[PDB]
């Protein structure tokens, strides 16, 4: 595993000493070596995880997303320039440093083993964040939207600090395995009660689920499009593969303690797809697609079944690519027209004839068009919560309705019907968009096609 | 090819269809012309195709592993006997999967080739779907998310317990 | 042509060069190497060795 | 623009807690949850305590 | 026989070439409408061949390969099956479809967007034969939603005009309503009997259904413009005239009542489920044929009379009737 | 060195490497341990998957 | 922890720590130590503004000197003070056999624990 | 860009300056500035307007943006995303909504309860069951090989 950590570290000296028209391209074309690099990992088989070193290991769970950063890097480095190629050469050389630095921490979070490395580099994960949408946050309230960040992730991941360590001098090391093979159960005591909620409550301020929502929406609305996509897709799938790992322990009160977010996440999924009918701000209906789809997640990760947990994995990492894209996508309209509303910019079908056959596949994809990989995660999930109760149908299917008519309302809401004829200034559309696009969706149709890398550990 | 003893095929029924017509018979001279123009072809270049490839032989070689003991001879906390342990297990798990999977199939066919009268002789084909099943039921269901092995025979034990008491009441 | 430029050769050499200690720090960790229930032949034919 | 600022941003400012806003928030907000929350309550102990008894249709329940 | 299977997948393989062709050409071929329908009678005259054949005897046939995610107890692959319905109604689709090619190589001469029309139409042809074939079930849960969005596509073909991508809007929400029933319905087959697919379903016939009847009829009255979700219909009349006539002459608008027909094993008791079959079906042709009456645009009565037709194939599934009600669908 | 060395080579990689999670070996695995169990007599999958002998039930 | 022998005064390394293995040359940890000692000669080219990666190149051998020696001497210690804490933990353990009893390995074929199935 | 004072805090007052304050800066006339009133619901000072609007607005006038019938100043009724034409139309229907309402429950009503008079009244053409060979045509419904002989019998009538 080191051999993939080290590259990714001496990619950022690189950065350094390169110079003006000489970064990008040592940047680019060695990101995308690392992505071969570690598409040459899944090995993965059978009996258990594999083990890269006395120290790091890869469940089946950590190898799609492990591949899916690795792919994301090298789009996202390319995606965030235009919107700063004039700035400051010093200044540009620290932006793509900070990402590679994010990379590495990612990387370190994914690959743990124990569970106070894997608190570690979870804030670690959390500080280069900040500091991109904070100084190129783009609009008046980056410093509202880094502050709302930054005290949500710390002080709900504050206690899940000490509820690990008492694990920790109470049975043992810390070992996936050590945890694994030496758990026993423990009982309805109401101390069980409080530690399993920091556990999980920390987490679920990372999904997020729907009472800690508002956290999300001013933290995408004003960032630049690199930590956005960074945000969306690696940072809320990393929280769901915490949660997927530490469910292992602390079973056997799971069942009587999780009835209130279970009910909190149902309605909540069917209030934010809702909230995210009517709203401008374009921008944000993707932040609030991704709290209904993290919801529709942590549905899957509090019920317990094996059913579950690949519908879980599959919607996790069909909703990072989604989400990463379309966020692409709206970059691209705020590009042309500096609005960031919904119904400013029309048209579009007939300038730009083809960034619209973008638009109209991510939207598929965000229907859940059948062939795709959104459909095999929401339909496993909804399998298993019907086996779990005869009656949760009804939300399940009418947060479909609605998922399908605020999806369809972005795709013919800015690009339908008639341009407003005083814009004037929008160029055809750019090789490096198109690119970005090409680089989103020949994925996410490939997995369609052969699905069972990214089933999880209960495949 | 596969071993016909584990898919097993009923004996092949098939009469001649004799007219008593004078059209006559459109789709024979559409299927000897079929034979001679399609047929032909792929026949050759698949005879071409196997010499290419036996010229020279490889082998895979069906993998196939030992048997370390069991968890019920393993101690208290220990892990290198657990470790072992496990993996037979859960190779027996998967392995288990596949057998309800080959039922199933074998299911499918008893409706295809058994056709409109569904009750006539797939019957124990069925017997032995529901009493397997029964089996799996009994042995792997309710045991959730992570299952490790530990859960598996705590499910044994309390289900004998049960059963025992149960017994013991009857009696 | 390596003094052409030397900063496009680097993250290859990175990467064997990690690589290579990863080779290593299994080869430290070259306990158990026959003792398994498992995986225990004898050491054939010639050298010693059932993975390196 | 000025519709837009009036909409998103300039809600949370201006605000009074009324007996209006307080009561239509624990209705709205509070009311459906807690509902569906003693209806899932409900089910879950009938089809526990249905299948404790063991005369559920599970013959073949596998995909669980 | 090597042939009937042989000539069955090239019927699907032949409507396979065109997308692939002007995705791959950009070299803009003058003989594309040509193109298209003369692979639409190739596809015909292989159609014929089989469809003959299985009246001739019988000989009655599954195919099913590829497995993906074979995981649990369970397994899917592409799979499709030729009895009776599957196996003879894909000529009368293809056949009319081919007329239509001709009609709108006409009727659409003055376009320049006539490229990407029928490479949507041929789009649709693909989505409505892959969902009328299969037997695995998920395989008809792909034909289903693909035939809704290529629904959507084609009502809102013109763009501009706030009326065309409205009534688009109104025809893809009843297309999900028809979602939430058919996941119900493949959320019961799931959980209660260790699969999705026709045959195992039909081998275990269990006793108590009303819940994925329920789902089914849900299904199907979303699907098919029924009383309650019907008035998608005029709705799907705002596109333009072929685009419309595919959309209420075989394909899409008999998916709904497709389905109750394929489930006619299921269907056979719980006469409470007869009942609610025909009961909404002759709610449906009332209601529709008493609208029908006094209206004035041509393609509000041609849909209005669909509606009435696609009521009467209800009652004729509420009777124990499937195979007329199949004859009704052809003619 | 995004598509021409990426895409393709992954699709190649990623179309077929061995049995990930072991899946056809199960598949012939089965099929041998099921010929077996067909050509020996005994029930096909034995209920009671650990031994009966090696346990010990707590008493009233 | 306390001294234990702070009688026997301060003494920064003791006799008895010329039993213990050493560090070796090109440990990764004081490789680190002299990473740190670099990054310190940059940033201290870095904050006057004398140019980055030249005309300090004695400052820069001297500050990975420097670091590198003082995180090997305390690479030693380090090593010394976890040695005398292994060495009496069991001289503890050995010291008294009455309080710390043998836990005979209840095997798995009595040991019971319930289910509590997760539906 | 953009003023400080174009954003918009507090309701209506005091009603000299105030409204003076928002008719010169919502572009309306005077006494047509209608605040909410303020109950406290966020809603700052935005206007209230007629509130239909859409079918409203006949569309021969040939304004700036052909299909929202904007003219680039109006102060933009507060809950226009529900009321592009593709969302909500409120024409003046050719009747009334009271009339709709009864007459559409009156016959839904009325349909569903022939449907139960259908419901409990079946018809028949009058005819006994059918004379199944094999006693009830047994054997080939769901199994029972050698388990039980089901005897019943049928006689030429
Ligand atoms: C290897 C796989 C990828 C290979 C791609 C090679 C390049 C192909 C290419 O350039 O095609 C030209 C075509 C553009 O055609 P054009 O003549 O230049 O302009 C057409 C207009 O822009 C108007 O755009 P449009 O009408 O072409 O947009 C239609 C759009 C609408 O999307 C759908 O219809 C999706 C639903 C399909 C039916 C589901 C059942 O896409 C499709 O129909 C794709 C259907 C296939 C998806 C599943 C396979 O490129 C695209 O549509 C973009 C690529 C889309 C992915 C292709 C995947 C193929 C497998
Ligand atoms: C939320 C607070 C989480 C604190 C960490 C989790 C935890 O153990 O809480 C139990 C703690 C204290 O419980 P506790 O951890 O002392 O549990 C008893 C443990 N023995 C028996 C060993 C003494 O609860 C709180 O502090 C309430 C808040
Ligand atoms: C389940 C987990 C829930 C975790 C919740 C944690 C606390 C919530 C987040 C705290 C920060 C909130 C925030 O950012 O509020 C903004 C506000 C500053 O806003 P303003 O008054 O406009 O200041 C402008 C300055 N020119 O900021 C402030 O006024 C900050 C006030 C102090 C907050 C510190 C963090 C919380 C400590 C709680 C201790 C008790």
């Amino acid at each position: 595993m080191l051999k993939y950590i080290i590259p990714t570290m001496m990619l950022m000296p690189l950065t350094w000493l390169s110079k003006n028209s000489m970064i990008w391209i040592n940047t680019t074309l060695h990101s995308l070596l690392i992505s071969l690099t570690s598409l040459l990992l899944l090995n993965q088989f059978g009996d258990n995880s594999l083990n890269f070193s006395l120290t790091f290991f890869s469940d089946s769970l950590s190898t799609p997303l492990l591949i899916l950063t690795m792919w994301l890097l090298p789009l996202m480095l390319m995606a965030s320039q235009h919107h700063l190629s004039k700035e400051n050469l010093a200044r540009k050389k620290l932006f793509i440093s900070m990402l590679i630095l994010l990379q590495l921490f990612l990387i370190m979070t994914f690959t743990a083993t124990e569970l106070i490395f894997f608190y570690i580099m979870f804030e670690a994960t959390l500080v280069p964040t900040l500091i991109i949408i904070t100084r190129w946050g783009n609009q008046t309230e980056r410093l509202n939207a880094g502050l709302y960040f930054l005290f949500y992730t710390l002080a709900g991941s504050l206690p899940l600090l000490v509820a690990l360590i008492y694990i920790q001098n109470t049975m043992g090391s810390l070992n996936f395995l050590i945890l694994q093979y030496w758990v026993q159960p423990m009982p309805n005591s109401w101390s069980n009660t409080f530690m399993w909620l920091a556990c999980m409550m920390a987490f679920m301020v990372k999904m997020p689920l729907y009472g800690l929502h508002l956290w999300l929406p001013k933290a995408h609305v004003e960032a630049p499009i690199a930590g956005s996509m960074v945000l969306a897709a690696i940072l809320l799938k990393l929280g769901g593969y915490g949660m997927m790992r530490i469910t292992l322990l602390l079973n056997p009160i799971t069942d009587f303690m999780a009835y209130p977010f279970i009910m909190l996440s149902l309605w909540g999924m069917i209030m934010t797809s809702s909230i995210c009918l009517r709203q401008t701000d374009l921008k944000s209906l993707i932040a609030y697609s991704s709290v209904s789809h993290m919801a529709l997640v942590i549905v899957a990760i509090l019920i317990q079944t094996p059913w579950s947990y690949m519908g879980a994995t599959a919607l996790m990492i069909a909703h990072g690519l989604t989400s990463s894209m379309l966020f692409c996508l709206a970059n691209s309209n705020y590009e042309r027209v500096h609005s960031r509303t919904m119904i400013l910019a029309r048209g579009l079908q007939t300038l730009l004839p083809l960034m619209a056959a973008w638009w109209l596949l991510a939207s598929l994809t965000n229907l859940a068009l059948p062939p795709s990989i959104n459909l095999i995660g929401e339909l496993f999930v909804v399998m298993s919560t019907f086996s779990w109760s005869n009656i949760t149908i009804i939300l399940m299917g009418l947060n479909m309705v609605i998922t399908a008519l605020y999806s369809l309302y972005m795709l013919i809401t800015t690009q339908r019907g008639k341009h407003t004829h005083h814009i004037n200034n929008i160029l055809p559309s750019f090789t490096r968009e198109n690119a970005l696009m090409s680089l989103h969706m020949l994925p996410l149709l490939l997995l369609s096609l052969n699905p069972k890398i990214i089933l999880g550990p209960l495949y | 090819s596969w071993d016909k003893d584990v898919y097993p095929e009923p004996p092949r029924r098939t009469p001649a269809p004799s007219p008593q017509t004078s059209l006559p018979n459109p789709i024979t001279y559409l299927t000897k012309a079929f034979d001679l123009l399609v047929d032909r072809p792929v026949t050759l270049v698949r005879e071409f195709i196997e010499r290419q490839h036996a010229k020279n032989k490889y082998y895979y070689y069906h993998r196939e592993f030992r048997r370390v003991p069991d968890i019920t001879e393993c101690h208290e906390k220990d892990v290198l006997c657990m470790f072992e342990a496990e993996m037979q297990w859960k190779r027996d798990y998967k392995v288990d999967q596949e057998i309800v999977n080959i039922i199933q199939e074998r299911l499918k066919a008893c409706q295809q080739r058994e056709g409109e009268s569904h009750r006539q002789n797939c019957a124990k084909e069925l017997q032995q779907f529901t009493q397997v099943v029964k089996a799996y039921q009994d042995r792997y269901h309710d045991l959730g998310a992570h299952y490790s092995a530990r859960k598996c025979l705590a499910k044994q034990k309390q289900r004998m317990l049960a059963e025992r008491k149960a017994t013991k009441e009857a009696a | 042509v390596v003094r052409d430029h030397w900063i496009h050769v680097l993250v290859p050499v990175g990467f064997v060069f990690g690589y290579y200690l990863d080779r290593k720090n299994d080869e430290k960790l070259a306990a158990f190497r026959n003792k398994s229930l498992l995986y225990k032949r004898e050491l054939k034919p010639n050298e010693e060795v059932t993975w390196k | 623009i000025r519709w837009t600022c009036a909409r998103s941003a300039n809600v949370y400012p201006n605000f009074r807690p009324n007996t209006k806003t307080s009561l239509l928030g624990a209705l709205f907000g509070i009311g459906p949850l807690i509902f569906w929350y003693y209806v899932f309550k409900t089910d879950r102990d009938r089809k526990e305590k249905l299948i404790q008894e063991g005369k559920l249709d599970r013959t073949f329940n596998i995909s669980y | 026989m090597n042939l009937f299977s042989s000539l069955t997948l090239v019927t699907l393989i032949l409507l396979t070439m065109p997308i692939a062709a002007i995705n791959f050409n950009t070299h803009k071929f003058t003989n594309y409408p040509l193109y298209v329908k003369t692979t639409i009678s190739c596809a015909f005259i292989t159609s014929m061949i089989p469809t003959m054949m299985f009246i001739h005897t019988g000989q009655e046939m599954i195919i099913s390969n590829w497995h993906w995610l074979t995981i649990q107890t369970l397994k899917l692959s592409l799979s499709f099956k030729m009895d009776f319905f599957s196996m003879m109604f894909v000529p009368v689709a293809l056949f009319v479809t081919w007329s239509i090619m001709e009609f709108s190589m006409w009727y659409m001469h003055s376009d320049p967007n006539i490229n990407q029309f029928f490479k949507y139409l041929l789009l649709f042809l693909i989505t409505m034969l892959i969902l009328v074939t299969a037997n695995n079930l998920f395989q008809l849960f792909i034909g289903w939603e693909g035939v809704g969005i290529m629904s959507f596509l084609l009502i809102g073909w013109w763009y501009g005009r706030t009326d065309a991508n409205t009534a688009a809007l109104q025809a893809i929400l009843y297309n999900r309503i028809g979602d939430i029933g058919f996941i119900l319905a493949m959320a019961w087959f799931l959980i209660n009997l260790n699969t999705w697919d026709l045959q195992q379903i039909f081998m275990l016939n269990p006793n108590d259904s009303n819940l994925p009847l329920m789902g089914l009829i849900l299904a199907a009255t979303g699907k098919s413009a029924q009383f309650g979700l019907h008035p998608w219909l005029p709705s799907a009349m705002e596109g333009p005239t072929p685009v419309s006539a595919l959309l209420h002459s075989s394909t899409m608008v008999v998916a709904g009542i497709f389905l109750l027909i394929r489930f006619y094993p299921l269907t056979e008791n719980n006469k409470f489920g007869q009942s609610i079959m025909l009961c909404l079906g002759a709610m449906t042709t009332l209601f529709t044929a008493m609208c029908a009456l006094t209206q004035n645009d041509i393609k509000k009565i041609i849909a209005f009379s669909t509606s009435s037709q696609l009521g009467l194939m209800m009652v004729t599934i509420g009777i124990n009737q499937p195979h007329l009600a199949f004859l009704h669908i052809c003619t | 060195f995004g598509f021409s060395i990426v895409l393709v080579l992954g699709s190649t990689f990623v179309a077929y490497l061995p049995d990930y999670r072991m899946q056809e070996w199960a598949r012939r695995e089965a099929e041998r341990l099921v010929k077996y169990r067909e050509a020996h007599g005994l029930p096909l999958m034995e209920s009671n998957c650990f031994d009966p002998s090696k346990i010990q039930l707590p008493e009233d | 922890m306390t001294g234990r022998q702070a009688r026997a005064p301060l003494q920064f390394l003791p006799d008895e720590a010329r039993s213990l293995p050493p560090p070796k040359l090109t440990d990764p940890r004081l490789a680190y130590i002299g990473f740190l000692g670099y990054c310190s000669g940059l940033i201290d080219n870095a904050i006057r503004r004398r140019p980055v990666l030249s005309a300090g190149l004695h400052r820069q051998f001297l500050y990975i000197t420097s670091f590198v020696f003082v995180g090997y001497y305390l690479l030693k210690r380090q090593d010394y003070m976890y040695a005398v804490r292994d060495h009496d933990m069991f001289s503890y353990i050995k010291s008294h056999p009455e309080d710390f009893p043998e836990k005979d390995k209840k095997t798995y074929r009595e040991v019971f624990e319930e289910f509590h199935p997760v539906r | 860009s953009h003023i400080t004072k174009d954003m918009l805090p507090g309701p209506y007052p005091k009603t000299p300056e105030e409204r003076a304050a928002a008719a010169k800066k919502y572009n309306m006339r005077v006494e047509d500035y209608e605040p909410y009133p303020d109950d406290g619901m966020g809603y700052g000072d935005y206007p209230k307007l007629p509130d239909r609007s859409q079918q409203e607005r006949d569309p021969w006038y040939d304004w700036d943006h052909p299909d929202l019938r904007l003219n680039w100043g109006e102060p933009m009724h507060w809950d226009l995303d529900m009321y592009i034409r593709n969302r909500v139309d409120t024409s003046p229907t050719p009747v009334n909504w009271n009339l709709m309402c009864k007459h559409l429950f009156g016959f839904v009503a009325f349909m569903l309860f022939m449907f139960w008079v259908g419901e409990t009244y079946p018809t028949y053409q009058p005819v006994g069951p059918k004379q199944y060979p094999y006693n009830n045509l047994y054997l080939e419904r769901g199994g029972d090989p050698n388990k039980e002989p089901e005897p019943v019998v049928h006689y030429e009538i």
